[PDB]
RNA sequence: UCCCCCGUGCCCAUAGCGGCGUGGAACCACCCGUUCCCAUUCCGAACACGGAAGUGAAACGCGCCAGCGCCGAUGGUACUGGGCGGGCGACCGCCUGGGAGAGUAGGUCGGUGCGGGGGA
RNA sequence: CGAUCAACGGAUAAAAGUUACCCCGGGGAUAACAGGCUGAUCUCCCCCGAGCGUCCACAGCGGCGGGGAGGUUUGGCACCUCGAUGUCGGCUCGUCGCAUCCUGGGGCUGAAGAAGGUCCCAAGGGUUGGGCUGUUCGCCCAUUAAAGCGGCACGCGAGCUG
RNA sequence: CGCCUCCUAAAAGGUAACGGAGGCGCCCAAAGGUCCCCUCAGGCGGGACGGAAAUCCGCCGGAGAGCGCAAGGGUAGAAGG
RNA sequence: GUGGAGCCUGGGAGUGAGGGCGCGAGCGAUAACGUCCGCGUCCGAGCGCGGGAACAACCGAGACCGCCAGCUAAGGCCCCC
């Protein structure tokens, strides 16, 4: 599963989640993409689940681009503890994801293969999504 | 190549009022002019999807001028995935840099070219996974110069 | 010219700098009208509480 | 200060009065310190010698 | 990229200009030696001298002392007495020293 | 009522705030000795009629008016202009 | 007053890197020497002194070039002081004032003060 | 000059434990019961359709992930109550919810019949006697149409038990 | 449990939690004063033993080295040698 | 800018359990009528008044007394009203 190999600091303060995505809003590599409509902390498990779903639909074929990376350490205290006594341990990693971000792209595949694969992937995601196709607006960026 | 697009001058209309009015705020510039313009949004959409920064669009400003432009920038509203501003580069004889498509006989869909507006080609043809060549070995029709370092993989 | 200023909305619940602005202008009670000079420094306090107040240009 | 870095007084060698307080590392600097310093009593500069504090 | 020459010249000039005095700046070529007393607050040279202007020749050192007296002579005329010596990139020695000794001999205060 | 044992944090220390920064701004009247800038290193440099103490503190040498000057690659200086 | 050079400032790369061209009468440099002053953790390389046969090769000065560097609009956007709404929220929207960063067009192979030598 | 007066503005020069034999002054400023808020955990219900099911994604299943509901678990928080809101279980007496254990009505079935599986509707009524343990629960015995799950201050000690 | 550095800290200062990370309880007789001089790391090419790295030479290199020890600030027009 | 403004000297205090809400963060689980700070507000002390079915802190608004007079604010105008 994805996660940083090394890190300066083990624990980050919690995000804010305002504003449209900072970058990565245009299709950059493949033909079709999957776009976030709402903000969220997308976990590494969600990503890995959306990715495998698109592989088993492409039956090992095509290309898959994952343009979000879970770099934000996610912390949780052990069950039933009281508050305080310092920050909980790192239990996972999320990628901050805001409306307009292209999270995944595909190519090497028919339009029907890609639209379905991207549809299945969005069901693995804790947010609403939208499938896009590489336009000239994309190539002008 | 090539296309035509009605374009009207603006001065103090709010871009929000124009956008709400189904139009696209824009600007027109070169070494000699700078004008605030607006195109009708739906009209621009059907031209740019075909013309797409590679091909010439002639703007028909109401004052009779037909200025030949290349789209040089399109800022999008990242939430809605809708264009919200256009930079029309008024073409005149001086040599410009632009992106020319590549059609093969596949990394780069196009390539950056230094050319005179007269010599603006439609194609740059290529040849015959996993193998690849570089822009060094490339066609270069009359008037066009590889506007990168040939270290680029294609 | 001068500015006739009517306080038509209560400062209660608004920040203290806005309450102080009303005091600089001498507006103490609701519906109170005051005609002050149209100077830039009086105008700055009128604009500060413009959501509380109704302004008219006079003479 | 420490066991090897000891405090010490500087005694005017001409009127015997201790005039300054300082330190040294007695391992790095075993010899007694000798430094010219102004003596307020002799109202003049004079050789000063380390003594035990 | 600075050379040791430029680093030296900045190093001594920075220290002089902190004191606020008029700067007796000395430049020494392989043939000639030049002096000009400088106001760094106004950016104006107040008085100058040189073997090239005085058309002197002979022993470079003996000539260096001469421009020193010549620079002093004209300096006292305009009221300038106190001054700070600027050896720039030069060691305080020989030709520069002789010009320095000359200026004092003529009455400049440094 | 079960109460789960808790560990502890190895952190929780911070040092006193040092109140650093500029103490007299451009155009203010100051007296010789007035502190002008508290700083670590030479974030600002002593200009005309300004001294610098062992902890880089900038202070006025004459009565007068503070002036700032941004000399680019030469650095930011604080001056005191005589009255 | 104008051109060249020398010295010294100021703006702090629109002033830099690189490529090229150019200058020795004067000025500057290299250079000729190492007796003398002075000098090398060794070295006359440096620092220094005494010189004037040579060369602008190096350095420096002046030009031309936009490859790199550096500067950089306009327009649009983000954000936001103040004023208002919306959503269970995560968060979003309006009015008014302010308004980036990136990027596009484009610009740049410096500009200027004071003194000195020379020239017309 | 003599301070790990380091509990570092440093009570004495000089100091540890225990109390279920305990006492008083106070606190719901603060824990344990119950409630409340929350819902991580808990119980239940959905979305996706990778696979299983000889064949066949969906009879019966549902990888990896996603969305909720409920408020019976453990808790989190500490808001009424410490000038007292008695605290487990049982017995007695009910009453309610339905996410239904049985009985009634259905659809689908990998439904021949009989018997089952799964889901839908349905809370009218019913939902046994014992062995063990304080037990709740659970396991066991013998039956049964069935031997349901939860709420009512873990319903009910000015009703009993202890 | 006192002290230092960074963040949290909302572009003056200050700002909390059993919030996120480190350090101090020394040291130096020069590692102090002043004067004079010098300029790093690293990259590449060259050189017996000699290596990734000893010392030597050339070129490039504005500071990414160094400044006793944490961190931050500062700094070669020196605070570094 | 003449205000229950400000500055100086002195007498008398009380307070050193806050709370809700908006915004900004940390802790928590992008939980809590949760906790901890920052800016602001209100309740506290305005449990006086109107609106919000009822309701400290949401909206409206700062109650000196009297009137069987008029205008408005939020919010309302089918009946309870
Ligand atoms: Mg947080
Ligand atoms: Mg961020
Ligand atoms: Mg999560
Ligand atoms: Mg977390
Ligand atoms: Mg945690
Ligand atoms: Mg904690
Ligand atoms: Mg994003
Ligand atoms: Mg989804
Ligand atoms: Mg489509
Ligand atoms: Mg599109
Ligand atoms: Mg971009
Ligand atoms: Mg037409
Ligand atoms: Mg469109
Ligand atoms: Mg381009
Ligand atoms: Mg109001
Ligand atoms: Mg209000
Ligand atoms: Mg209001
Ligand atoms: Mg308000
Ligand atoms: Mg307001
Ligand atoms: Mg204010
Ligand atoms: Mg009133
Ligand atoms: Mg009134
Ligand atoms: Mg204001
Ligand atoms: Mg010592
Ligand atoms: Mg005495
Ligand atoms: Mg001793
Ligand atoms: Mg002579
Ligand atoms: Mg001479
Ligand atoms: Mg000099
Ligand atoms: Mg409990
Ligand atoms: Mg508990
Ligand atoms: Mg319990
Ligand atoms: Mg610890
Ligand atoms: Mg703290
Ligand atoms: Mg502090
Ligand atoms: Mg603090
Ligand atoms: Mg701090
Ligand atoms: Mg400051
Ligand atoms: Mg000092
Ligand atoms: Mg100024
Ligand atoms: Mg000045
Ligand atoms: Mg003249
Ligand atoms: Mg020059
Ligand atoms: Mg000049
Ligand atoms: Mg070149
Ligand atoms: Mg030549
Ligand atoms: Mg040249
Ligand atoms: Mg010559
Ligand atoms: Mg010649
Ligand atoms: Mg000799
Ligand atoms: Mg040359
Ligand atoms: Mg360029
Ligand atoms: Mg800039
Ligand atoms: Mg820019
Ligand atoms: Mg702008
Ligand atoms: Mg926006
Ligand atoms: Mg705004
Ligand atoms: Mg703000
Ligand atoms: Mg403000
Ligand atoms: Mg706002
Ligand atoms: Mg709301
Ligand atoms: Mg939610
Ligand atoms: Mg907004
Ligand atoms: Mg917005
Ligand atoms: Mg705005
Ligand atoms: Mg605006
Ligand atoms: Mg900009
Ligand atoms: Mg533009
Ligand atoms: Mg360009
Ligand atoms: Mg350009
Ligand atoms: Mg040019
Ligand atoms: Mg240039
Ligand atoms: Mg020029
Ligand atoms: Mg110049
Ligand atoms: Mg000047
Ligand atoms: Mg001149
Ligand atoms: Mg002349
Ligand atoms: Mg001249
Ligand atoms: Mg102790
Ligand atoms: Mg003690
Ligand atoms: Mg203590
Ligand atoms: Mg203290
Ligand atoms: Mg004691
Ligand atoms: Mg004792
Ligand atoms: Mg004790
Ligand atoms: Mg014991
Ligand atoms: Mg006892
Ligand atoms: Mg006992
Ligand atoms: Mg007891
Ligand atoms: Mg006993
Ligand atoms: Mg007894
Ligand atoms: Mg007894
Ligand atoms: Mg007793
Ligand atoms: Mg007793
Ligand atoms: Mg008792
Ligand atoms: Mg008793
Ligand atoms: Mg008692
Ligand atoms: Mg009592
Ligand atoms: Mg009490
Ligand atoms: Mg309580
Ligand atoms: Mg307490
Ligand atoms: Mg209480
Ligand atoms: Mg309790
Ligand atoms: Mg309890
Ligand atoms: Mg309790
Ligand atoms: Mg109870
Ligand atoms: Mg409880
Ligand atoms: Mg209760
Ligand atoms: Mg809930
Ligand atoms: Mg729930
Ligand atoms: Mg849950
Ligand atoms: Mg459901
Ligand atoms: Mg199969
Ligand atoms: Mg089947
Ligand atoms: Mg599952
Ligand atoms: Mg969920
Ligand atoms: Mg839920
Ligand atoms: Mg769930
Ligand atoms: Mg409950
Ligand atoms: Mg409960
Ligand atoms: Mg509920
Ligand atoms: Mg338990
Ligand atoms: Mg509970
Ligand atoms: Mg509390
Ligand atoms: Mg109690
Ligand atoms: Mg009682
Ligand atoms: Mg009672
Ligand atoms: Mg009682
Ligand atoms: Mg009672
Ligand atoms: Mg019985
Ligand atoms: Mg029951
Ligand atoms: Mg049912
Ligand atoms: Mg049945
Ligand atoms: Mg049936
Ligand atoms: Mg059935
Ligand atoms: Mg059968
Ligand atoms: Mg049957
Ligand atoms: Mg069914
Ligand atoms: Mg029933
Ligand atoms: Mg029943
Ligand atoms: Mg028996
Ligand atoms: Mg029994
Ligand atoms: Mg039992
Ligand atoms: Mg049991
Ligand atoms: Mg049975
Ligand atoms: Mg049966
Ligand atoms: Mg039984
Ligand atoms: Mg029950
Ligand atoms: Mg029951
Ligand atoms: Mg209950
Ligand atoms: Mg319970
Ligand atoms: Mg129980
Ligand atoms: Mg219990
Ligand atoms: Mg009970
Ligand atoms: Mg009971
Ligand atoms: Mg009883
Ligand atoms: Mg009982
Ligand atoms: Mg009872
Ligand atoms: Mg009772
Ligand atoms: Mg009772
Ligand atoms: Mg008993
Ligand atoms: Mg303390
Ligand atoms: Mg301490
Ligand atoms: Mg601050
Ligand atoms: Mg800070
Ligand atoms: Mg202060
Ligand atoms: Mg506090
Ligand atoms: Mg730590
Ligand atoms: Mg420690
Ligand atoms: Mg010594
Ligand atoms: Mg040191
Ligand atoms: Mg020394
Ligand atoms: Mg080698
Ligand atoms: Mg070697
Ligand atoms: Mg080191
Ligand atoms: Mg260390
Ligand atoms: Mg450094
Ligand atoms: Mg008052
Ligand atoms: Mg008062
Ligand atoms: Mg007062
Ligand atoms: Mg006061
Ligand atoms: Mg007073
Ligand atoms: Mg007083
Ligand atoms: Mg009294
Ligand atoms: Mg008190
Ligand atoms: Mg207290
Ligand atoms: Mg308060
Ligand atoms: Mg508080
Ligand atoms: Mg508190
Ligand atoms: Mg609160
Ligand atoms: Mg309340
Ligand atoms: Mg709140
Ligand atoms: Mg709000
Ligand atoms: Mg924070
Ligand atoms: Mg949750
Ligand atoms: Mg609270
Ligand atoms: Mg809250
Ligand atoms: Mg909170
Ligand atoms: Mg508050
Ligand atoms: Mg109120
Ligand atoms: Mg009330
Ligand atoms: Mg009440
Ligand atoms: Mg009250
Ligand atoms: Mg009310
Ligand atoms: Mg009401
Ligand atoms: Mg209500
Ligand atoms: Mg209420
Ligand atoms: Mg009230
Ligand atoms: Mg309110
Ligand atoms: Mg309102
Ligand atoms: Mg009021
Ligand atoms: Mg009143
Ligand atoms: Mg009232
Ligand atoms: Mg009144
Ligand atoms: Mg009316
Ligand atoms: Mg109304
Ligand atoms: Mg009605
Ligand atoms: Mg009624
Ligand atoms: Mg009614
Ligand atoms: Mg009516
Ligand atoms: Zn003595």
């Amino acid at each position: 599963m994805l996660m940083p190999r090394r890190m300066k600091y083990r624990k980050q303060q919690r995000g804010r989640l305002k504003g449209a995505t900072k970058g990565g809003d245009y299709v950059a590599f493949g033909d079709y993409g999957l776009v976030a409509l709402e903000p969220a902390w997308i976990t590494a498990q969600q990503i890995e689940a959306a990715r495998v779903a698109m592989v088993r639909h492409f039956r090992r074929g095509g290309k898959i681009f994952i343009r979000i990376f879970p770099d934000k350490p996610y912390t949780k205290k052990p069950l039933e503890v009281r508050m305080g006594k310092g920050k909980g341990n790192v239990e996972g990693y999320v990628a901050v994801v805001k409306p307009g971000r292209v999270m995944f792209e595909v190519a090497g595949v028919t339009e029907e293969q890609a639209m379905e694969a991207l549809r299945i992937a969005g069901h693995k995601l804790p947010i609403k999504t939208k499938i896009v196709r590489r336009d000239a607006y994309d190539e002008a960026q | 190549m090539e296309y035509r697009l009605k374009a009207y001058y603006r001065e103090g209309e709010k871009p929000s009022a124009l956008r709400r009015a189904g139009k696209l705020p824009g600007v027109m510039y070169n070494r000699h002019l700078n004008r605030k313009v607006y195109v009708d949004l739906v009209e621009f959409d059907k031209v740019f999807r075909q013309a797409s920064i590679h091909h010439v669009i002639v703007l028909e400003l109401p004052d009779g001028q037909s200025l030949p432009t290349l789209v040089r920038q399109v800022n999008l509203d990242k939430r809605r995935r809708r264009p919200e501003h256009v930079d029309f580069f008024v073409l005149s004889d001086e040599p410009v840099e632009m992106y020319v498509p590549l059609r093969f006989v596949e990394i780069h869909r196009d390539i950056l070219v230094k050319v005179s507006p007269r010599n603006i080609p439609e194609f740059i043809e290529v040849d015959v996974i996993g193998d690849s060549l570089h822009a060094s070995d490339l066609k270069l029709p009359p008037g066009v110069e590889l506007a990168v370092s040939p270290e680029e993989t294609i | 010219p001068r500015l006739k200023v009517k306080l038509v909305k209560s400062p209660i619940g608004y920040p203290k700098d806005q309450k102080a602005a009303l005091k600089a202008l001498g507006l103490r009670r609701l519906q109170q009208e005051r005609v002050l000079e149209d100077t830039p420094a009086i105008r700055g306090n009128v604009e500060k509480v413009a959501h509380l107040v109704r302004v008219e240009v006079v003479e | 200060a420490s066991e090897v870095r000891i405090k010490l007084l500087l005694e005017c060698t001409e009127c015997k009065r201790r005039n300054y307080a300082t330190e040294k590392n007695k391992r790095n600097t075993p010899n007694k310190l000798e430094l010219r310093k102004y003596c307020p009593w002799c109202r003049k500069h004079t050789v000063h010698r380390e003594v035990k504090i | 990229r600075l050379t040791a020459y430029e680093r030296r010249k900045f190093r001594v000039r920075n220290r002089i200009k902190r004191t606020g005095r008029l700067r007796l700046s000395v430049f020494r070529s392989l043939k000639h030696i030049y002096a000009q007393i400088i106001d760094d607050e106004k950016g104006v040279t107040l008085v100058s001298a040189s073997s090239l202007a005085l058309k002197l020749k002979g022993n470079k050192t003996e000539v260096a002392r001469q421009v020193g007296r010549a620079l002093a002579e004209k300096a006292l005329a305009l009221g300038i007495k106190q001054v700070a010596f600027d050896r720039g990139p030069y060691k305080y020695h020989g030709r520069v020293k002789a010009l320095a000794e000359g200026a004092r001999e003529g009455g400049l205060e440094f | 009522a079960h109460k789960k044992g808790l560990g502890s944090t190895r952190n929780g220390r911070d040092s006193q705030a040092k109140r650093l920064g500029v103490k007299r701004y451009e155009g203010q009247v100051v007296r010789a000795g007035n502190i002008l800038v508290r700083q670590r290193g030479t974030r600002f440099k002593p200009g005309k009629n300004v001294g610098m103490g062992r902890d880089f503190t900038l202070f006025a040498l004459v009565d007068g008016v503070v002036e700032f000057q941004d000399r680019g690659r030469l650095g930011r200086y604080v001056h005191v202009r005589p009255l």
